């Protein structure tokens, strides 16, 4: 079964960067990762404003070819509207991609791997894990 | 009480020996990359990627979330 | 099949007013209408914020009950990439949800109802109606 | 006061292939008869229904707060 | 009229009330989903439904224009 | 298993006038019937450019809903293009549409049901019947 | 996935011509494109009515072999009707195979690579790209 | 994921029909790379086709598109 989100941040850092450690990490936990579709969105759109849209498109292609894409859905939805009612309350700030990756990892009770942990700190019921 | 039956064909590889693989190696997980195919050695599925497959620099130097 | 996609604007207007001309348009297109799970996500917030949660979310159930809800997929977020990039080009300023409701719909075929065909007119390859 | 417990008479019923099986979030239905055809439908889709129903407060997203 | 749904040995059912209830001779029947609806119709009768009901403006393809 | 193709035709003659004679010849073949999604097109084109179109396509879908509608798929698409070839020689003039459909249905050793045979019979390789 | 649909005229023009500008493209843009069966339909006439019917149907079975030909289905066939009612009441007059080829496209969100793309801006919520 | 074998004196990998590859596919084109292998089909390069065989001059000067 999946355990893991990989939150956008963690992608680009990944991908920009290739760092070993997370080389160990996913060889490791290799079927156990999915991202959603609202990360892949973003990584689409980084390609796409970039210098060279087909060369890294093609590098993103690989690695969400490794992945699961786990489809936005009602309950992903449901529980990101939740989740940004209860942040505007409190008046914790979070983005908009964050909040509905949020959203869609605690829909499925998966773990979100994030670069800094510190936004996705502030949502409910929402366990995180630094991979960088 | 049931009958005996027969399993459907899978799709098979043939690996020559110049491009065969390491003893070491009777795992082994694939990856669909468009129309390719790519063999791994189980828990080494990333290490093809890591190694190829640079970005340009400019790529989400700002990532641009409203 | 499916053939309107209802923004998250014509779904606020619709929900609050209940106007005439709508369920006119409603009934003569039963069955052929469908919301992104993106907008779904903004009708939970706007409930759960609300004054009057439980009522709120009484009357969305029994939208949501008679139009399909389309999860967001990799076609879907594909497209928001590009949307975001051919945008940006041309210093189009659309909001992020109507962009992703953009790429949802373009991914589709699907034609978006709305009430602001303002500023989807500055996507391509998107067909828009004002359902008033 | 004192009564007696019986069996109700058995219904006429159709099954349906899977091919051509409803949806299970459905579950009541309504029927009428055209014919020697009969017309199986789920209650409670009527967009008149829920247009006549059930209003939102004042204050229902007035603002989107769609992100700039 | 009204009426219920019910799993009957690993497969959707529905009752059909006496008002409602299909001639005795039709003892098969073939299901049909136009939409959300299901259209039960006697097997051996499957268009009597269609071809009753369900006429088209007088207009409808008086010219099919196919080029050429 | 299916035996029969209806073109554009007889479907247009059905759809209209609704004759008792075929009626009888559709009852007795269930199960047995399709069209083409090019003889689709035509129907749903038919609705589209109609006084009412919503009324026409619910009539159309009760129609598609009992038979199948075939993919125009490579083999259909192989057959047109010899049938086209094979009928230039000839000097036999056939509508583009109906050439897709005789293709179509040679390619899947489907007998053409029409109200004109007279066409389809200027083709090689394929059985017609006129149930008008 | 797939973001090219190539119409009937690319392929006339890129079959005849085999021009450098073009190669680069598919070389750029291998496994991202396209054609409709109806595409494939006109190319097998094409080398069926040649003089060397022969040859030139090995060459375009080897241009096939190299690009994804999708089945023209029921959406395909639905976004023609829709698009040739659409220009009737335009007067705007395009070729059937085009409005089929145009119709599939769109069902799928595909951008159209043509070089008459003149005949193709016709078409509402259409995307088109000249290649030539 | 699946288990390295043998068939007919050699090599083999299975493929899960999840990844399977189209049935058009017959012959592979097979790379190393460190402890992996890429396999592509083979005859799907455009320059090959390009060089390759061009067809008669007479192809399609008419499309005869009706209308
Ligand atoms: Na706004
Ligand atoms: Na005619």
């Amino acid at each position: 079964m999946l355990k893991f989100m990989l939150d956008t941040n963690i992608c680009i850092f990944t991908i920009k960067n290739k760092p070993a450690s997370v080389r160990e990490r996913f060889n490791l936990n290799q079927g156990k990762m999915c991202i959603s579709s609202v990360t892949l969105m973003e990584l689409i759109y980084g390609a796409e404003k970039s210098q060279m849209p087909e060369r890294n498109l093609a590098v993103i292609e690989g690695f969400v070819s490794r992945i699961d894409v786990l489809d936005y859905d009602a309950a992903a939805a449901t529980h990101t509207g939740q989740i940004r009612a209860e942040l505007a309350r409190q008046g914790r700030p979070v983005g908009p991609f964050d909040q509905m990756i949020a959203g869609h990892a605690r829909s499925r009770g998966l773990i979100i791997v994030t670069n800094n942990t510190r936004e996705f700190e502030r949502v409910g019921g929402l366990r995180t894990e630094d991979w960088s | 009480e049931t009958t005996v039956f027969l399993s459907n064909r899978s799709q098979a590889v043939r690996l020559p020996k110049a491009v065969a693989l390491p003893e070491n190696v009777k795992r082994v997980e694939v990856i669909a990359v468009g129309r390719t195919r790519i063999i791994t050695p189980a828990g080494e599925t990333w290490d093809e990627w890591f190694d190829g497959h640079s970005v340009s620099t400019d790529f989400m130097d700002n990532r641009e979330q409203p």
